[PDB]
């Protein structure tokens, strides 16, 4: 064939973290929320099978699986950690997923709450016709 | 630091 193709999609990873007015009965001092979305409320669900948040093993049911948007997790905690996030694609051929190590950090009391955003671009070179159609429907 | 302690 004479044609080649490169499709590029943008994802926004991010988290919010606030010091609680009163710690939970467990001692947890913060409420946080972490998420994967697309920009402009894009419909990434067209090409995203599921999003998996790998919480620290200290949390109950550490493998949090989101098969349908919003792709997010809301918890309380007391300490920052690295949170591996895996985005699975509605694809049959490589790549079938992409992994990002998300820095879930928390700020001390007396400092402002955390609102963090991290932009990531994914580039698919010569996707199949059906993966390509889903990618571009987003 | 502005951050809390961390876990691994």
């Amino acid at each position: 064939m004479a044609s080649s193709c490169a499709v590029q999609v943008k994802l926004e990873l991010g988290h919010r973290a606030q010091v609680r007015k009163k710690p939970t009965v467990e001692g947890f001092t913060h409420d946080w929320m972490v998420f994967v979305r697309g920009p402009e409320h894009s419909n990434i669900q067209h090409f995203v099978e599921k999003v998996v948040f790998h919480l620290h093993e200290s949390f109950p049911r550490p493998k949090r699986v989101c098969k349908d948007p919003p792709y997010k997790v809301e918890e309380s905690g007391y300490a920052g950690f690295i949170l591996p996030i895996e985005v699975y694609f509605k694809n049959k051929e490589e790549p079938r997923k992409v992994r990002f190590d998300y820095d879930l950090f928390l700020h001390l009391e007396g400092h402002p709450p955390v609102n963090h955003l991290r932009c990531e671009k994914l580039t698919f070179n010569n996707p199949t016709e059906d993966f390509r159609r889903k990618l571009l429907k987003a | 630091t502005k951050q809390t302690a961390r876990k691994s």
